[PDB]
């Protein structure tokens, strides 16, 4: 029991986050009231103070004489499904024949879809982000031919076995999902469900993923997060003997039933790596256009 | 009645009589974790008045070329008082924070600094300065501690982005001519419910003067602008021996 | 269809209307939302809110 | 709440936090000609919100040597915008005046304006010095423009009258130490329902020092008088050519 | 017939010229009341703003 | 069906009858339309309608 009196009128524990705003409806955008002159000592609606930190409440009817307006503009395709539910490009793979990087018939890609400044821009303007998506799978040479070539897909969660080559026992996919697609068939596309360990994966994560000294060697962690980390995902020709072929694979996203959560200010320069907000500091350039004067357009 | 204000909150009270209203971060109150939120079974650990208190932990000099720093919770009271003990003994940790951003002159100063708060504030580097070289910053500049680190290009606060639209977040102004501080109360803001005050930085605060400050020859020209802070329904839990990073 | 309540946006204060064809709900369409919206929440978060008349300063 | 003040009309709004209250001449308010006061026959137009703005249309210097000076209404406006044009258009014309003069300064300056309205001000000349000569002033003095005309002699209004009297007219103050402009609101004034804008001026203002301007070197010594003004409910009637004079 | 919102709402034509003051019977001088000291703080009518 | 009215004829006099598998309503087909018709604004747009039987000009 509790019978001292600072422990009865406590507040220490009440889990209700009690909110300042709420929501309304709005489907279109506001309409127009008429106004007339107003010529009164007292009232202001022109004077602001932006150092409270809002935003100026002044409004068309308060600062001129305004006719009646009925304003039925949809608001609609503003909202975060109608912005982001659209299919861009979010990572390419390369299988070429006598080649560098993979003459052996498979590829290895580590899911992260911050290798293309258009798409991540976009999703950058928030800082958490929860959501489901359709992922599809664009394969031809490289000369955008179409040839008949049977591939497999393979989604490798962390922990899973990654393929070490075209006929890794790994392929046999008793578990993990895999796809099996010809190059002449349609795009292969698959749904995928919001998988991070957490409420919501976050494009910024301003800490380290481990505890310990954080010395110059282990700095490349910093910023890294396991909760974005989905995993990998596997393609390979499906055969025991090398491809006659070259292909490209193109992996488009699409969100779809999204939440978003704290706006941020948005990228003004060049990305440079996957990992990391890093800019070319010998090349800060302004955000837009600029001119000659401050008093001549 | 709105330029006056007094903050209580533990054995400390602040007074301001050049206050220009209080914001309250993404317009809510801090609150304790539910039990449908919570995911970890211990049985937490609320200190409350000895933790949730103002503490003033840095002084820095503005003046006429200054740039602009930035502090990071709660890497800033990791090693201060009762809050800063909790923080290293259990590896759970989730409270809310009223900032309160001091700095007074006189009516013949002028200048504006932007006071705001950043979640997830990651910071880069000016990549070796050509774009080619994949560096990073280390321990000392991302969690700078109460000292707090200057801003190194304030035009993209150091990570690639335009500070003209840092006001999309919680933030107040401090005009010397109009008001001497700004008052932020922020809640909880992470994807878990819970996490470490020692790997982790929730939100980073940044104090940037816009409009530079200035003054006549002879108008005292030390004007300091002091940070201080006060956690809010602070919770710990996982307890075990004392860690400092 | 009386499916798995797997969606990203179950539990969500948005009313969503989509369609689907498989048991797991994340497989829908992404449908159309309910068009609410909360400027305030970002525009005007003061703790004692000012008139549009007033002197926001007194 | 008396000293700050919003004045909304047409697509103009004007703002102070240095007011003094506003008059309302004779104590009342601008209206259209009644069906029972008016005589002319045809359907007047009253363009509304194209001609009721706030037009700014001169500004003067106020030195510790100025005299005062005058402007004539309507003529004034007879050359500016839509209200000029419909001045112009039609032989009729009545309407009332909001009329705003604007003049701040700092804490460290000091001196006082007389501003006031007065119905029709017939100027005067000196008469030869001796007053034996009958001269007359030209029309570039009783009626000059935009540009206003600065009085030779305030004491007695260029006019054979004491301006220690001019109180008993609708008018106010600009007390450098207390406002920062005067407002007054003036009905349509004549023994007529409307008249020629052209040819009669209803009424004149003054805005003369009566407690000359002063500071100390290094304060801001160019100080402005600007002058800003409404129309109110014009009515227009008579429609023909265009004529200026 | 008058149907956009603005034009009714109008006020373009009232004649009524809308009168601040109104005139009283003042056949005598105003006469004059018993007073008292008055020592508050608050009330001041001896400070104007001409 | 319950989609988005963005067709380009939604608030139209003339009742169409059409078939559609999307949310949005401009994706359907063109259908029947209502077999309304005024000529008399084009072929007869006249101040005061004179009759077939009277001299036009009286
Ligand atoms: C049969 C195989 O088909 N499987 C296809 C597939 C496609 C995508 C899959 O997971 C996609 C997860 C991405 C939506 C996660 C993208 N994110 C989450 C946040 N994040 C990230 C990246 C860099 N920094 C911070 C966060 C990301 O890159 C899994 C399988
Ligand atoms: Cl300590
Ligand atoms: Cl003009």
């Amino acid at each position: 029991g509790d019978r001292v009196a600072d422990v009865i009128e406590s507040s220490i524990g009440d889990s209700v986050s009690r909110a300042l705003t709420h929501a309304l409806p709005a489907p279109t955008g506001q309409n127009t009231q008429v106004s007339s002159h107003r010529l009164d000592t007292g009232k202001v609606p022109a004077l602001q103070a932006a150092e409270i930190g809002a935003s100026s409440n002044a409004s068309d009817e308060s600062m001129i004489e305004t006719r009646c307006v009925l304003n039925s503009h949809s608001t609609a395709e503003t909202t975060l499904d109608s912005f982001f539910s659209r299919a861009g490009l979010v990572g390419e793979i390369d299988l070429p024949l006598k080649g560098t990087t993979n003459p052996n018939g498979y590829a290895n890609w580590d899911i992260d879809i911050t290798g293309y400044a258009q798409m991540r821009r976009k999703v950058e303007l928030f800082t958490y982000m929860r959501f489901d998506a359709e992922f599809t799978f664009v394969a031809c040479t490289p000369t955008g031919e179409v040839v008949p070539q049977l591939l497999q897909y393979m989604f490798v969660p962390p922990g899973a076995p990654k393929p070490d080559s075209r006929e890794s026992l790994a392929w046999q996919t008793a578990t993990n999902p895999s796809v099996f697609v010809k190059l002449s068939d349609p795009p292969a596309q698959v749904s995928v469900p919001f998988m991070s360990p957490a409420s919501a994966y976050q494009w910024f994560y301003d800490g380290y993923p481990t505890f310990g000294e954080h010395k110059q060697e282990k700095d490349l962690e910093y910023g890294a997060c396991p909760n974005n980390m989905m995993g990998t995902f596997s393609v390979r020709t499906v055969g025991t003997s090398k491809s006659k072929y070259p292909l490209v694979v193109r992996i488009y996203m699409r969100m779809k039933h999204v939440r978003a959560w704290i706006p941020r200010p948005m990228r003004n320069q060049n990305y440079l790596f996957k990992a990391n907000p890093n800019y070319a500091g010998n090349s800060i350039k302004p955000t837009g256009a600029s001119r000659t004067a401050i008093t001549t357009l | 009645s709105d330029r006056v204000a007094q903050l209580t909150i533990g054995n400390s009270t602040i007074t301001t009589q050049e206050a220009a209203n209080i914001i309250v971060g993404y317009g809510e109150w801090p609150s304790y974790c539910s039990d449908s939120d919570a995911t970890a079974v211990d049985k937490p650990t609320r200190p409350d008045v000895s933790v949730n208190r103002f503490y003033t932990l840095d002084t820095k000099l503005w003046e006429k070329s200054s740039k602009g720093w930035y502090w990071k919770f709660p890497d800033v009271l990791t090693e201060t008082g009762v809050f800063g003990q909790n923080a290293q003994f259990h590896y759970l940790y989730r409270s809310g924070f009223c900032i309160h951003v001091q700095c007074n002159a006189s009516k013949f100063h002028q200048g504006a600094l932007l006071v705001a708060v950043l979640p997830e504030y990651v910071i880069g580097t000016v990549a070796g300065g050509t774009g080619t070289e994949d560096t990073h910053p280390p321990y000392k500049q991302t969690q700078p501690g109460a000292d707090g680190f200057e801003l190194q290009h304030p035009y993209v606060l150091d990570a690639g982005i335009p500070i003209s639209q840092l006001t999309v977040c919680p933030h107040q102004w401090i005009n010397l001519r109009t008001n001497n501080c700004a008052t932020i109360i922020v809640p909880y803001i992470n994807a878990l419910p819970f996490d470490s005050a020692l790997n982790h930085c929730n939100f980073g605060l940044l104090v940037v003067p816009i409009s530079p400050l200035d003054y006549d020859q002879g108008a005292t020209p030390v004007i300091p602008i002091t940070i201080t802070l006060a956690p809010m329904c602070s919770e710990f839990a996982g307890l075990r021996q004392a860690v400092t990073q | 269809s009386h499916e798995n309540s797997n969606s990203a946006t179950e539990g969500s204060t948005i009313n969503y209307t989509t369609i689907n064809y498989y048991k797991d709900s994340y497989a829908a369409t992404a449908g159309k939302q309910s068009l609410k919206q909360d400027p305030d929440k970002f525009a005007n978060p003061v703790k004692d809110i000012f008139t549009e008349m007033a002197a926001p300063l007194k």
